């Protein structure tokens, strides 16, 4: 055939870039950073109506301080998140203090590359790249409130807002216009509930769309149905508003 | 380097398929029938010997049935070099059991150990899987007579009467055409060689190209008993059933 | 058939290596080097492009030194020929380490040799995509070597490999035959200059830099040392000026 | 030695290992579960290839993973010993590590685990099985039911069948099962799990068997007249009409 | 040690043993319970080192009922001993043994009969009417050996042991809290919570 | 470096078919006739010495080998791939047998042994069946003399008389002529004999045959004595004068 | 033709061509330019940061190994974290060890070597990045240019990367006046900006664009980003 | 060392010394042998400073690990399960150490494991742990009722830990005092023994053998 690790004439390594077309594949996902937070959501998206949608989990905590959120193949991001909470969890117990939000991204970008069938380098012991794009949304001392995109590739970014999934072309070009500086999060809030009624072929409610986000106050939450519909209705009044 | 000529026996088909357990069935479907019928008082296995000549020494041969405990013994229908090495492995298991347990091994387990080290070969390791089909015909004191069958799979399940090889198809309408629950052994000896004899893709259905087995429970005594038939035994009972 | 020339351990309908074949194409689109071996030493040189006026010059040297009386020079993938070297050191370590005379010429040239020729033999490397020139003096006197990706080498009186391979291999030649007395270890250096000087018509677009280095008895008390300085530029001279 | 990435990206960025995988499961036998009030039952389809089998001895098609769990399949029966021997191994480790049994929801994510970890381990093909994996929490009464593929992922459902067939019957269940008042009864219950099945058994009073398992490691199979008796009282209410 | 005894009468399997728990010079609890459950009619006491004794059982255990549940079978109490030997026998020349002596009582539910193994941690098995591990064993069997009778109702058993808890009481050095009294039988396990007074 | 063939190379074909194997077979048929022959006190074995060219000495070599001093093997194949099995096959015998029952391995389970050798080569990662086709014969106290047959499939029978190789069916057929169950051994070397011309174009005497025994006790070929349970081997190689003088009697 | 040999690293084109290592070098290409450049006193680091959208940071180019030593980075970003990280393993192994600053022709011939291990052996891959090296050390200021080949060199200045060949012309044509630039970093550095300029085409170095970074005689290897260099734009 | 931990109507108390001794020098007398595992779970430190501290910290971080992984407070039991087993992979290596292991789950209530360097883990409703337990618990025994005032409890709790501070030569310092409810344990002071035992001495009367 032709190895996992093989670079392309153009120079770049086949399964990292399939890997990303996967991805694209995936549910949307949105995060919006603002000096007051940073929102993280998702396209719960259900194969039907008999699966509970709340058992969908794309939006987890990796510390009180930094949370996530997930796009693409779903299960690849598992052994990733456990890793983030182990790394996080660990710098703790080394150094008596949280983990920097950029650590904790960098640490997962390092297992992405690890991967073949006996690279020369160390002991990459995994078939393929991560089926997985992840957003790292989270707050420390030192940079504040931080959003990160780490994809497959080994890289990561910093976005003040970053949207990834099947509608983010389209969405990303509307947080190119929507954000702002000065944002609140309240703002930020209804802005991707916006973002996300738009692309979303399903009719955007609390039940196929999920809100949370890392406030340096209360740290990693995710809105409860309740408070997430709440929020959906007062963005369908302004909407509708004008 | 070496991918250039890896089978990659262990991948599926883009239908789902394992094209080395499909094919290695493929291979098991040209060996000889061997059949196995249970019935109230004990079980019956009988196989059709492929390739036999006027010089093979058939006294001293096996190739088909073969005891795996005392109380256990199998029916084979593929590579017997391969269906060997698990026998072999299986011989091993059921020793192991007793001097673990001070108990004889229950058949169904023994039959389980079996087929998870087929499914193996099925889903690692880059290695071809065995050709080799299982009847398996025991008992023991919790589920008393048992008849199972396995396959390159891994799959194994249990049965009234069956059989594997070749012509099973043809073989099985005629099981289930003439099979009854309370069947007694000699019965099920009789539709045994009955339905090898209908299936035979040999002219006549004579002793040297048999192996036959019983595993009945000798009244005077209480006790199970495994008799794999010599020769002469196959010879005789072939007379008494009318097929001379 | 065909593909006998995609895998490195396999041998073509006729009895070849062809990817063995394609390293020393590799080889010979490299740079010139050559050796001379004088009547109590060794003398090395080499050709290095000047790709831009970027390079600082005199700074990337290419002739390495094996323990402290052998010198190396290689053309082709230069990394491949570190990778060699690093070996060789290795090795010749290992060698002194437990019989304490520091390794002999000849018995370091196998040294390199059995490794290489290694690399022949299976499908997961690759052949070395260098030919090396080496020597040194030792317990009975100079000697100078040339290796084949192959993994073949040779004991010369002169050598030389690259772009201007044939250049050179007709100067030497010329010398063989006009000193059948021998060379001295101080006119090997003159006369590698000319050399590689005439070589590098075959490369005469790009502009270069000289880099000698030899082993005399002598000279350099049996140790390997790089020609600098006054002798250098003099050897320098004497080729620019036969060079018209 | 072995290591051969078998489970790799295509261009349109899929694996067609894992997605054969699952071509494994619509062939499998149909197995379905849905939850009642107080209870979860599962039901599953018996082959009719080959009829002269022991039904006592065969391997039937819902497992125990521990006395509170049950985990039933579709797809590769050689593929379901592994992963049923994985979880009860596991069960018992979180017991002995814990002091406390394992939680449905968490049997099932351990299993999804070793799915997804077989699709993306050097030398080894996905399994060709999607489970269905039931009981209840302990010292809990609310139903759990969750469902895992061979790409690794899981979800719950309040009802959901796999293997051939399953896209009618899901639909009978997606168009027969009100979230609002869910089969209040052990009994109306396994009649909506038979009625489901018949949908796509044909008549199969023997092929079709069910489980029944309730709160506190109370689990039961019930016996092919339990079952017929349901079919009886079922085909009556289409011919009453 | 601490106190182990084992009696089989009739129709059970009766195990009492010491509720003490003491570390150095002081006793730190009263009510220990020294057993195991491997399955619904089969019960292993235990006594030993701190670290290896529980340890041990609760490793037995698990296997125990790992066992139960790929075979939905209950392994009889014969074959649950013999696990145990081997287990203790492998033990013994590891780099670092268990060091516990067990007791196992269980009612054999296809033979109908009751049954006591001992085995100490070199994994020698033994089957006895009657059985103790430890000290006790020096005060205890020449009273079984004398009051012992293979027909004794449960009833009877439980008598012959109070017999044997106050001898142990009356002649040992230590104070071991009392004993915690289990019945095994055609029904399962129960425990005697009126012992400290019958 | 390293064996990255950890893949078989043995695999199954769509038609259910075991190529290499199969292929292993052919090498087989394309190699030099042998043949075996059971009589009622002893065994017999024999193939032709086909001298690859009047320069090389075919003593120096042995397609007739000694496994224990009770059984003998000889071949049709690949030369080659028969003298390491010899080698295996003779250390197998002690490794799982003599030095553990301190007894030579009686002739079944010897086979057995080495047919799960071949077995392996026909599954394990990286390696090709053995192109070679064996006729063991031996003989044991509670077995008496037997007679079997291993295949590159690794797969064994025991017979009666039967032959491999080159003209095999020929002289199966021959065989099954000549042989019955009251063959004395003397009887069986000269159909041995007979069996083999057939099979033989040039020159044949004892210089271009290879035949060897498994009879009685041979006491004069122990090498010490002082021992009573200890007999001899059963095992014993004609010379070329044994067999030429027997070619005469033809 | 070069289908058949492409397919790994451990395959010779009947050319005597290693594709998948061209294909590596082809990933440097398309990578952000930066430049490298020296006198005798000081050695610098210009490098062009290039960002996803405008709402994205822009990307390092610019790793220090040791207090002496740094490089810059165009390619594949991952593997100069690999290999900047071994070259920081290296330095500092060779403090520890025999308290002594790695030489930078040394961490040169230690890099060559690590990448030329990937270029021979099944299974590896080559390092998908280039990086241009400075420091300071025993024998005064240096610059290497390392490729995935394993080609490592010694220049006075040089730039990888797109439009790369404009910088180097650039240059190579500066040579004798930035070489001579001794005593005053600010000078080195402008000269660095210049002919990083002289890459430029799609728009012009910014202050959250431009990277730079030094090293020298009284300097510890400092790299500048944002506000810091804005004296320079 | 004298550490002390007992159940009762109001939950739990929780009280240790502060003094730390190379043999017969006194190290300190400022030692925190309370970790705060996390605002419900407590853990008290005797035998091995280092072994206990560093050992009951990592328990803090595999206890947050498994209500990340679980997103649920880890029970007392479990917790005191994976010291056990910790350190029980140790068992002859040398390690020290003599702990309790004190929470309060919806699930199980107020709760106080033992868990020693030997393997030995025991649930209990009082436990005193350390070179000065037995001072503590001639105290505490014989005035323990689980119908002590939350003030009562607190009391004895720190009386228990004053007797044994001044009998052992090897505890002493002072006093730091915890109170463990279902919303978490709450701190209630250092009391130096210095200035508590002559206060107590006063006010109580007893101590009277000593001269003041
Ligand atoms: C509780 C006292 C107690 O329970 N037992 C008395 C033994 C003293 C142990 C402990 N003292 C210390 O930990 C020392 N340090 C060392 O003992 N270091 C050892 C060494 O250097 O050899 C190593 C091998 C552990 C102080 C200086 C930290 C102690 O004070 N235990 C108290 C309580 C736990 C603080």
């Amino acid at each position: 055939d032709r190895g996992v690790s093989t670079f392309s004439p153009e120079g770049r390594l086949f399964q990292v870039e399939y890997s990303l077309e996967a991805i694209k594949l995936g549910s949307t996902a949105i995060g919006i950073a603002t000096k007051e937070g940073v929102v993280l959501g998702v396209e719960k998206r259900a194969t039907s109506p008999l699966l509970e949608s709340d058992s969908i989990e794309k939006i987890v905590e990796i510390d009180r301080h930094i949370g996530c959120a997930m796009s693409g193949l779903t299960a690849d991001a598992r052994s990733m998140i456990e890793h983030a909470r182990t790394a996080a969890v660990t710098h703790n117990l080394y150094y008596d203090e949280d983990i920097n939000v950029e650590s904790l991204t960098q640490s997962v970008c390092d297992l992405a590359l690890r991967f073949g069938e006996g690279a020369s380098g160390e002991e990459r012991l995994m078939s393929r790249p991560f089926g997985v794009a992840l957003l790292i949304a989270g707050h420390d001392a030192d940079d504040g409130y931080q959003l990160f995109h780490a994809e497959p590739s080994g890289t990561f970014y910093r976005y003040n807002a970053k949207a990834i999934g099947s509608g983010s072309e389209g969405a990303q070009a509307e947080l190119l216009n929507e954000w702002h500086s000065s944002l609140t999060l309240k703002e930020a809030e209804l802005l991707v509930l916006k973002i996300l009624k738009q692309v979303m072929e399903e009719k955007l409610d609390e039940n196929n769309a999920q809100l949370s986000c890392i406030t340096k106050q209360d740290g990693f939450k995710i809105y409860d149905n309740e408070k997430t519909a709440e929020l959906i209705k007062e963005l369908k009044e302004k909407e509708a508003a004008e | 380097g070496s991918r250039r000529y890896d089978s990659r026996t262990t991948i599926f088909s883009p239908e789902g398929r394992l094209y080395q357990v499909e094919y290695a069935l493929e291979s098991i479907s040209h060996a000889g029938t061997a059949i196995g019928i249970m019935a109230s008082d004990g079980i019956v296995l009988a196989a059709e010997r492929k390739v036999t000549s006027t010089l093979l020494e058939q006294d001293t041969s096996t190739e088909k049935l073969y005891k795996l405990n005392d109380k256990i013994a199998v029916a084979v229908a593929g590579l017997t070099a391969d269906a060997e090495i698990l026998i072999n492995t299986a011989r091993i298991h059921a020793q192991n059991y007793l001097k673990t347990y001070n108990e004889d091994i229950p058949v169904e387990i023994l039959v389980r150990r079996l087929s998870d080290i087929k499914q193996g070969y099925t889903q690692h390791g880059g290695l071809r899987p065995f050709g080799v089909s299982f009847i398996y015909a025991g008992y023991d004191d919790r589920y008393g007579y048992q008849l199972y069958t396995s396959n390159p799979s891994g799959n194994y399940t249990g049965w009234k009467a069956i059989s594997v090889g070749a012509n099973t198809s043809a073989a099985q309408t005629l099981l289930q055409m003439d099979y009854k629950d309370d069947m007694k052994v000699d019965d099920a000896i009789e539709l045994a060689l009955k339905t090898l004899s209908k299936t035979t893709d040999s002219s006549a259905l004579t002793y040297d190209r048999l192996e036959f087995a019983t595993i009945r429970k000798g009244a005077n005594d209480g006790e199970v008993y495994q008799k794999i038939f010599k020769p002469q035994e196959i010879k005789d009972i072939l007379v008494k059933t009318g097929i001379t | 058939g065909t593909g006998y020339d995609l895998s490195n351990s396999v041998f073509s309908p006729d009895g070849r290596n062809f990817q063995v074949e394609y390293a020393v194409k590799a080889v010979e689109n490299g740079t010139t080097s050559i050796g001379i071996k004088c009547n109590d030493g060794v003398v090395f040189a080499v050709e290095k492009l000047i790709t831009s006026k970027l390079l600082v010059p005199q700074k990337n040297v290419k002739i390495q030194v094996v323990d402290r009386h052998i010198g190396c020079v290689y053309s082709g993938l230069i990394p491949d020929g570190r990778h060699l070297v690093n070996r060789g050191r290795e090795e010749a370590a290992s060698f002194k380490k437990l019989y304490k005379t520091p390794i002999p010429i000849p018995a370091f040239a196998d040294r390199l040799g059995q490794y290489v020729q290694a690399h022949t033999l299976y499908n997961s490397v690759r052949p070395f995509g260098v030919s090396t020139i080496f020597g040194g003096v030792d317990k009975n006197g100079a000697h100078l070597y040339m290796l084949e990706p192959s993994g073949s080498y040779w004991g010369y009186k002169g050598a030389a490999t690259g772009k201007g391979r044939q250049s050179a291999k007709a100067e030497l030649e010329k010398l063989v035959d006009h000193h059948p007395e021998g060379l001295s270890a101080r006119e090997a250096v003159k006369q590698a200059a000319k050399i590689i000087y005439l070589a590098h018509e075959d490369n005469k677009e790009k502009d270069f830099e000289l880099e000698i280095s030899w082993c005399s008895l002598s000279e350099t008390n049996g140790l390997h040392k790089f020609v600098k300085g006054d002798l250098l530029q003099e050897a320098i001279d004497f080729a620019q000026k036969e060079i018209n | 030695g072995y290591d051969r990435a078998l489970s790799i990206f295509s261009p349109d960025g899929h694996i067609f290992q894992v997605e054969y995988a699952l071509e494994a499961v619509k062939r499998g036998t149909c197995a379905v579960g849905v939850k009642g009030k107080n209870c979860v039952v599962l039901g599953c389809e018996r082959r009719s290839t080959l009829k002269l089998q022991d039904t006592r001895i065969t391997p039937s098609k819902v497992s125990k993973i521990d006395s509170h769990v049950v985990l039933s399949f579709s797809g590769l029966n050689a593929d379901s010993r592994i992963l049923i021997e994985k979880a009860r191994v596991e069960a018992q480790s979180h017991r002995l590590t814990l002091e406390d049994p394992v939680t449905v929801e968490y049997l099932t994510r351990y299993v999804a685990g070793v799915q997804q970890r077989y699709t993306q381990s050097g030398g080894v093909r996905p399994f060709g099985v999607s489970t269905l994996i039931a009981g209840f929490d302990p010292r809990d009464d609310e139903p759990k039911l969750y469902q895992t593929e061979p790409s690794g992922i899981y979800s719950s459902w309040s009802a959901q069948t796999i293997g051939r067939n399953s896209k009618t019957v899901r639909e009978f269940l997606e168009k027969n099962y009100d979230r609002k008042e869910p089969p209040a009864t052990v009994e109306e219950c396994v009649k909506l799990t038979v009625r489901s099945l018949l949908e796509v058994v044909q008549t199969g009073a023997k092929n079709i068997e069910i489980t029944v398992v309730k709160p506190d490691s109370d689990i039961v199979a019930l016996s092919s007249e339990e079952i017929n008796q349901y079919v009886t009282q079922i085909e009556q209410e289409k011919q009453e009409q | 040690m601490d106190i182990i005894l084992g009696i089989r009468v009739q129709d059970s399997v009766i195990l009492a043993s010491s509720k003490a728990v003491t570390r150095g010079i002081s006793v730190l609890k009263d009510s220990d319970d020294k057993t195991r459950q491997l399955s619904p009619h089969t019960l292993m006491s235990f006594a030993g080192e701190a670290g290896d004794t529980v340890q041990f059982a609760e490793y037995i255990q698990a296997n125990i009922q790992l066992y139960s549940i790929r075979e939905d079978y209950e392994l009889s109490p014969q074959a649950v001993s013999s696990f145990v030997r081997q287990e203790l026998a492998k033990s013994i020349r590891s780099r670092r043994p268990y060091q516990v002596n067990v007791l196992i009582g269980g009612y054999d539910k296809k033979k109908n009969k009751p049954e006591l193994y001992q085995i100490d941690y070199l994994g020698t098995k033994v089957e006895l009417p009657y059985g103790a591990h430890g000290y006790s064993g020096f005060y205890t069997f020449s009273l079984l050996d004398h009051h012992y009778r293979p027909d004794m109702t449960t009833e009877e058993g439980l008598d012959l042991l109070k017999l044997c808890v106050q001898e142990l009481e009356k002649r040992m050095p230590m104070d071991f809290k009392g004993v915690i009294v289990k019945i095994v039988d055609k029904d399962g396990i129960r425990q005697v919570d009126d012992f400290q007074a019958q | 470096m390293t064996d990255r063939y950890s893949f078989s190379l043995t695999t199954f074909s769509p038609s259910g078919k075991l190529g290499q194997i199969d292929y292993a077979l052919t090498a087989v048929k394309q190699g030099v006739t042998s043949l075996g022959i059971k009589a009622t006190n002893g065994v017999v074995i024999a193939t032709e010495k086909k001298s690859s060219s009047p320069l090389a000495m075919s003593e120096t070599l042995s397609k007739v080998s000694l496994l224990t001093p009770d059984i003998g093997a000889v071949y049709s194949g690949m030369g080659p791939d028969y003298r390491v099995l010899v080698d295996k096959s003779r250390k197998v015998a002690h490794t799982s047998y003599k030095r553990i029952y301190g007894e030579y391995p009686p002739t079944k389970l010897l086979v057995s042994e080495v047919a799960k050798i071949m077995q392996e080569a026909t599954q394990s990662g990286g390696v090709r069946p053995f192109g070679v086709s064996l006729l063991i014969a031996g003989h044991d106290e509670f077995n008496g003399f037997s007679l079997y047959q291993v295949d590159p499939s690794g797969s064994y029978f025991p017979w009666k008389a039967t032959a491999i190789g080159k003209g095999s069916v020929a002289a199966k057929t021959f065989l099954e002529k000549r042989w019955n169950d009251e063959l004395e051994l003397e009887d069986a070397i000269h159909i041995a004999l007979l069996t083999l011309k057939e099979s033989v174009e040039g020159e044949f005497n004892g210089d271009t045959i290879e035949l060897a025994i498994i009879g009685d006790e041979n006491p004069d070929l122990l090498g010490y004595t002082g021992i009573p349970t200890d007999k001899g081997p059963r095992f014993r190689k004609l010379t070329s004068q044994e067999i030429n003088d027997r070619l005469e009697a033809l | 033709f070069r289908n058949n040999y492409d397919g790994d690293t451990v395959t010779f084109s009947p050319t005597g061509r290693l594709f998948q290592v061209e294909y590596a070098l082809e990933a440097i290409k398309q990578g952000s330019v930066t430049v490298g450049l020296r006198s005798n006193t000081h050695a610098v680091l210009v490098a062009l940061k290039r960002n996803a959208d405008e709402l994205s940071s822009y990307q390092k180019k610019i790793i220090k190994c040791d207090e002496h030593m740094g490089l810059s980075l165009a390619g594949l970003a991952p593997d100069a974290r690999v290999l900047s990280n071994y070259l920081r393993q290296q330095c500092n192994y060779s403090s520890l060890v025999f308290n002594r600053k790695l030489a930078v022709e040394r961490a040169g011939h230690l890099l060559c070597d690590k990448a030329q291990k990937n270029t021979q052996s099944y299974g590896g891959r080559p390092y998908g990045v280039g990086l241009l090296i400075i420091g300071y050390d025993k024998s005064g200021a240096h610059l290497l240019e390392f490729q995935p080949s394993g080609n490592v060199t010694e220049l006075y200045g040089t730039a990888i990367g797109a439009r790369s060949q404009g910088a180097k012309t650039y240059l190579e044509r500066t040579l004798d006046t930035f070489i001579k630039i001794d005593g005053n970093p600010d000078e080195l550095i402008k000269a660095g900006v210049e002919a990083i300029s002289q890459s430029l085409r799609d728009e012009s170095l910014t202050v959250d664009n431009l990277s730079i970074a030094i090293v020298g005689k009284d300097t510890p290897f400092t790299i500048y980003d944002g506000e810091a260099v804005a004296k320079y734009i | 060392t004298t550490t002390l931990a007992f159940r009762f109507q109001g939950g739990i108390i929780v009280a240790v010394d502060s003094r730390a001794t190379a043999g017969n020098w006194v190290a300190s007398q400022t030692v925190k042998k309370v970790i705060e595992i996390n605002p419900f779970l407590l853990g008290t430190m005797a035998g091995g400073a280092a072994d206990c501290q560093f050992w009951e910290t990592w328990l803090g971080s595999q206890c947050r690990l498994h209500e990340l992984r679980e997103k649920e407070r880890i029970s007392v039991a479990a917790a005191s399960k994976i010291l056990s087993n910790l350190v029980y992979q140790y068992k002859g290596a040398g390690l020290s150490m003599g702990t309790m292991i004190c929470g309060y789950t919806r699930k199980e209530g107020p709760t106080i494991y033992y868990v020693d360097s030997d393997g030995t883990r025991l649930k209990g409703d009082i436990f005193c742990v350390g070179s000065g337990q037995t001072f503590a618990y001639g105290v505490l025994d014989s005035n323990y009722k689980w119908d002590l005032s939350v003030e009562d409890a607190l009391y004895l709790g720190k009386r228990s830990i004053l007797a044994a501070a001044h009998r052992d030569a090897y505890s002493g310092g002072s006093v730091n005092l915890y109170h463990v409810t279902e919303d978490g344990w709450i701190y209630h002071g250092n009391h130096d023994v210095g200035e508590l035992f002559w206060k107590v001495k006063e006010e109580e009367g007893s101590f009277n053998n000593v001269i003041g």
